[PDB]
RNA sequence: GUGGAGCCGCCGCAGGUGCAGAUCUUGGUGGUAGUAGCAAAUAUUCAAACGAGAACUUUGAAGGCCGAAGUGGAGAAGGG
RNA sequence: GACCUGGGUAUAGGGGCGAAAGACUAAUCGAACCAUCUAGUAGCUGGUUCCCUCCGAAGUUUCCCUCAGGAUAGCUGGCG
RNA sequence: GGCGACGUCGGCUACCCACCCGACCCGUCUUGAAACACGGACCAAGGAGUCUAACACGUGCGCGAGUCGGGGGCUCGCACGAAAGCCGCCGUGGCGCAAUGAAGGUGAAGGCCGGCGCGCUCGCCGGCCGAGGUGGGAUCCCGAGGCCUCUCCAGUCCGCCGAGGGGCACCACCGGCCCGUCUCGCCCGCCGCGCCGGGGAGGUGGAGCACGAGCGCACGUGUUAGGACCCGAAAGAUGGU
RNA sequence: CGCGACCUCAGAUCAGACGUGGCGACCCGCUGAAUUUAAGCAUAUUAGUCAGCGGAGGAAAAGAAACUAACCAGGAUUCCCUCAGUAACGGCGAGUGAACAGGGAAGAGCCCAGCGCCGAAUCCCCGCCCCGCGGGGCGCGGGACAUGUGGCGUACGGAAGACCCGCUCCCCGGCGCCGCUCGUGGGGGGCCCAAGUCCUUCUGAUCGAGGCCCAGCCCGUGGACGGUGUGAGGCCGGUAGCGGCCCCCGGCGCGCGCCCGGGUCUUCCCGGAGUCGGGUUGCUUGGGAAUGCAGCCCAAAGCGGGUGGUAAACUCCAUCUAAGGCUAAAUACCGGCACGAGACCGAUAGUCAACAAGUACCGUAAGGGAAAGUUGAAAAGAACUUUGAAGAGAGAGUUCAAGAGGGCGUGAAACCGUUAAGAGGUAAACGGGUGGGGUCCGCGCAGUCCGCCCGGAGGAUUCAACCCGGCGGCGGGUCCGGCCGUGUCGGCGGCCCGGCGGAUCUUUCCCGCCCCCGGGGUCGGCGGGGGACCGUCCCCCGGACCGGCGACCGGCCGCCGC
């Protein structure tokens, strides 16, 4: 509210009379003539803390880590356990990178486009997604959001030939190009491993773009690709060699209860 | 109202400061509202470039900057007599001219007479109907392109020597140092007294 | 999916400018769909109706097979009123009861000349569409 | 059980996030309670009528008061 | 009779008006009413909205137009 | 081991009743509440630590002697896009890496060996080096010795290990260096010999150095400026009726 | 005295024009307090804001230096980032507090008076006709202004005239019109994809399930909305450099109208006064020995004047040219005319107002100012019979429901009525422990253990055990075909047909410079442009170890399925 509340004259009543020392209305006359008036307590009050529209809405996020952030987004699209724990249905689609040729973005009516999507076997999802076609619970419904819908699978494309259009109207579904992404799109949600459909064009760019840990990325100018803390990670494979058990004590396996 | 070890404060608030303030909810909205602007106006005049005149070379101001390379505002005048071109008609060709800029060096002087001469290489005019007075032929084989970007000649340049490499010599390892400063120092504030001092050698008699 | 700015999307204001439509606006947001023979015919898909056409009735109380003119056309209620459905009231009167017309099969249209030149712009107006894949 | 069109788990995020009290605000209702009261300027009674209905309306008869600086007759202001 | 009164008309807020009482000035008068600055200020009152677990005080020293208050040192928890 | 149903078996909840025992009405300031202190008739809904600016420390993350695009620009005329991404010959700038003095200004390296000018307490040349030293100091290293079925012929290992070493961070201390000054003494230099420069030795003042840790983001807490936890005056001023 | 020329003036219902008023969100000028903070309070602060008064516009204000600088000099204004919560001010307390540099947005510049030349070459009105739209003009004649000075050229960046020399005849608006329009301009109206096909549930479908092998169908259209309930397909319509239809925009070419600039030399001209500044007084600012502003007094000069941030005198220098004027963008917008969206509020909320809301009503008046949404798909809103005069019933009727019956969805608590069960002298209520009753729950009722193994007995099958036939995996195998890690080199293999850097190196290289008497000496470096070289990642052969989530092959053992 601009100002809510104070668009009215109104005072205590100071002495006594028995009433609160809330201020009241004037006047008389009609209903609203002695009631209480502005405070956060009373009926048409203006609300305490009545928000300001300078509250810091926007915030920062430094370079590197909104870089950070997308090389480990697009890594656990990778994986075929996080990319299904997430729960896109990659069950009987062939290898975690698919890589469609470049001629997915000579594709410009949806007949065609679709079923590229069976054959690939990825309308496993886009069946998923015709489901979770609900209605918002709450009070969305009447700020015109009303259709919950579960996203699905991103094609990452570079050179538009008409695949804006031949995908922009199967549900759940975002094209994103590989020159701009977004890591608001590549993890909705922020829980990391959204399926995504790569190009030829648009998959071989990215050893040039973010680089690898060789050299550095040409089309960024001071990046390199983040390093990685630990070499070998699967300490399963640490824990069980000879280096180790060679060094241990022993194990210690009885469980020596209170003796009464 | 302070309490243990902290900054002392002078917040300026006190005034009413809730009735001036700025939210810029719409400097996205300004930026694309002059992006339009820039579209619709550099595509709307000329195969003329946009980003405007050609400025010149401009030495800075403070002793902080004095080291460095601006763009200017015009070539003021001189720059337009040593090169030989007419005031009134420079600023149509597409050269600015600001005429309340002085020169006082040679070196900064020709440093924009070869640099206007050097436009004048890169421009290309068209005449009317085809008569051309004082343009050559069909429109430098064609126009090459529609728009230039950014300054016509890059007027940054900041340039530096190389200066390779040298042997030290006698002279140059003996003498230039601090105690050439400290007597350097001593002739600004003992030399207006020096000068009162044999004045009174000339009034000894 | 709308890419147009300049046209709403907003639930609370399709209604504003839907229950206060004006009445020739009105017209068009009553319209009825023409039957399966007879949008192959005059090849049109659906028609703003009007005072004298005969068409069964399809999805309501009163369903199927009861082809009869409709009488009259309460634009302001979005109601129409067909001369076979109708309820006795408890007087032992009898009225018409109202069915929206997107509920409701033009199975014969009433023709002048002001319609023809209806059923020739909206039928020259899909072999349009049907030559920009040349 | 009533009710007739929405809603919730988990993972993150964001608040105008929890009431027993402020002679708190607003709306609602009780005990009090069928209680205080309907007591200034003397006073009403009988029958007939229209009425489903009569102490109070009308009609008559009788007894009354205001009693010409009026509880009378007309106004200005105000009311519409 | 320094008499009582209708209407008309004059004087306005630190102003009016007073055979004076600080009366009267639209139920308001030792400074009217109305709106705004304004949500004025308070070391002074009243209130302060979920559960369990763990630790758990102080009313003393110095300085202050200080004595119903703050500063500081003490006591206290949290993080290590 | 033994006993029994068509009304009997087991069980309480915000069910009712009886009995024995303990039991004054909550909120609140206060040394002290059931108080002959004050607010509360009873329900329903509303109702009070907020948001920004700034600083502090704690913590998390990214980069690290650096860092940060916050301000602009580029990327069709696109729902979500008022996003996101990119620039770097946009690093201007901010904070940081250097302090100190009122200021003009100046402005943080030593250790050893050889040797020399009268080694004058004062001083100088060549080389190796290089943040000096004392005490603690987790960790690490060496480790005499000890360890197995007959006594000799040996191995990676393991196990305690007296002593001893190199000693991180940090703490106490001594020493040095920079700057301001103070006292005391000679020496050196000359874009040109002066009410010029540079210096040394002791004592002190500094928010300093002595192999840098910062910046940006986020969160929590604390303290303030803001109507600032909600509600409260007697008043004050301006403009009017 | 009478007539006349003027000068200062009047009068008019003279002819023709003009200004006031409203709004006020942003802008401009002026006047401008107190609460508050200082723990009191006088200076200070709040604040040059609130109120008051006047001025306008789609923007206004500002503006082409009487500047900032003090070095290698910048160059109108406005706005944002930084300068900086810094210099500076202040009972030096509380607190207030700029600017220049620098990076960006936009970047447009000009006019006059005066000194001078041209015989007022200037303008208004009036009348006629040229001839043209809805009108404005050059013609043709008649009244004015004006010599106390109109118009051309002219502005301090210099200008004017006379020379001399070397180039060139342009530009300007309109006109009925034809072709483009940039999202292809803007406005307007009418159109443009596909299911109601089968079963089934419901009062109603928009629900559930199904549509052979093409996935029932359309997708540049799966935004949204109403439709008897949840709708890509039933309808508005969303998509599309989709069409056609109408009206208006800027830009062809005949008849208009104006129409010589340039460089040197010579001479000549060259500037705003009660203003600048000083003295004093009030306000103000960070401006401090007065920054701005205003009053009153004193009142300038021309190698003069302003400024140069500590009063002053002298002495150089630096920059600038005031007291006259216009001007687009970048900027500001809580009023309006339209729009679009929201990690908003959802009828005690959000504005005061979702509805006959600035309305009812109060006050003399300024002024104060509410409460108040929902029947159902459809009113199908209860015809009719009956008691009562009617309010109201009881039957009947509609509908899915009157348990929705005209402020009618959901119907809470306090409170009330009755029925029911229980109980009754310490007001009731509570806590702890039982007991008794009830409502119901399961249990389910002397009718409860349940699953493995084994020995009996009948009863009926069929693999197993064995093996070949078999598609597939696991495990170690010669890494034999393809693998990659970090390296030495070599082939520099593409360097002069790799990529990228490097304040590596390159005066014999490439033009344009300065220095030097028509040409030379690199004569030293410049601006520019090569190619030699270092460092790092790309093909090849040789070399390293495991051939590791880097895997296919055959070979083996041991699984498994048919
Ligand atoms: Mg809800
Ligand atoms: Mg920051
Ligand atoms: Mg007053
Ligand atoms: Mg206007
Ligand atoms: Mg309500």
């Amino acid at each position: 509210s601009e100002l809510a509340g104070h668009q009215t004259s109104a005072e205590s009543w100071g002495t006594g009379r028995a009433v609160a020392r809330i201020p009241r209305v004037r006047g008389g006359g009609t209903h609203r003539s002695g009631q209480g008036a502005f405070g956060n307590m009373c009926r048409g009050g203006r609300m305490f803390a009545p928000t300001k529209t300078w509250r810091r809405w926007h915030r920062r996020v430094n370079t590197t880590q909104k870089r950070y952030a997308i090389c480990s987004a697009l890594a656990a699209s990778a994986l075929p356990a996080l990319v299904m724990s997430k729960g896109h249905r990659i069950e009987e689609v062939p290898e975690l990178p698919l890589v469609v040729e470049d001629k997915v973005e000579g594709y410009k009516k949806t007949k065609e486009a679709v079923l590229l999507l069976k054959k690939l076997k990825a309308w496993n999802d886009i069946k998923k997604v015709y489901a979770s076609q609900r209605m918002r619970a709450g009070k969305g419904k009447m700020r015109n959001r009303r259709r919950i819908q579960r996203r699905g699978p991103c094609i990452i494309y570079n050179e538009d030939n008409g695949i804006i259009k031949a995908f922009r109207n199967i549900p759940g579904i975002t094209l994103l190009n590989v020159s701009k992404l977004n890591i608001l799109k590549l993890a909705p949600g922020g829980h990391v491993g959204r399926f995504c459909i790569w190009t030829e064009s648009a998959f071989r760019k990215l050893d040039e773009l973010y680089g690898t840990w060789r050299k550095a990325a040409s089309l960024k100018s001071n990046y390199n690709l983040p390093m990685h803390k630990m070499i070998n990670t699967d300490l399963s494979r640490i824990l069980k060699s000879p280096e180790i058990q060679r060094a241990l004590r022993a194990p210690r396996k009885k469980i020596h209860r209170r003796v009464l | 109202a302070p309490s243990r070890n902290g900054m002392v404060l002078k917040p300026h608030f006190h005034k009413d400061w809730q009735r001036r303030v700025a939210t810029w909810f719409n400097q996205p909205a300004r930026k694309i509202r002059r992006r339009k602007a820039r579209q619709a106006k550099a595509r709307r005049i000329a195969p003329r470039p946009a980003s405007g005149p050609i400025r010149p070379i401009v030495r800075c101001p403070t002793v902080r900057y004095h080291t460095k390379v601006r763009a200017g505002r015009g070539f003021s005048l001189e720059e337009l007599r040593v090169a030989g071109i007419h005031k009134k008609v420079a600023r149509t060709i597409g050269i600015s001219v600001d005429p309340r800029r002085r020169n006082k060096s040679t070196e900064s002087l020709q440093a924009n007479v070869q640099r206007l001469k050097e436009y004048r290489s890169k421009l290309i005019l068209f005449p009317r109907k085809p008569s051309a007075p004082k343009k050559g032929d069909s429109s430098a084989e064609e126009l090459k392109l529609a728009t230039q970007l950014t300054g016509p000649v890059m007027p940054v340049r900041n340039v530096y020597k190389k200066e390779k490499a040298r042997v030290i010599t006698e002279e140059e390892k003996n003498f230039k140092a601090f105690a050439s400063l400290r007597m350097a120092r001593a002739n600004a504030r003992l030399f207006g007294i020096r000068a009162k001092r044999a004045k009174e050698a000339a009034e000894q008699d | 999916m709308k890419f147009n700015p300049f046209v709403t999307s907003d639930r609370s204001k399709n209604r504003k400018r839907h229950f206060n439509a004006p009445s020739h606006i009105r017209r068009k947001i009553m319209s009825s769909p023409l039957s399966k023979e007879l949008r192959q015919k005059y090849n049109v898909r659906s028609m703003p109706i009007r005072k004298d056409d005969e068409v069964q009735v399809v999805r309501g109380h009163y369903k199927g097979q009861q082809i009869g003119k409709v009488v009259q056309v309460y634009r302001k209620k979005y109601v129409i009123y067909i001369e076979r459905v109708q309820r006795e009231k408890a007087n032992g009167t009898t009225v018409h009861v109202g069915i929206h017309p997107s509920k409701v099969v033009i199975t014969r249209l009433k023709l002048d000349k002001d319609r023809k030149k209806i059923l020739e712009r909206k039928a020259k107006s899909r072999q349009v569409g049907k030559e920009k894949g040349k």
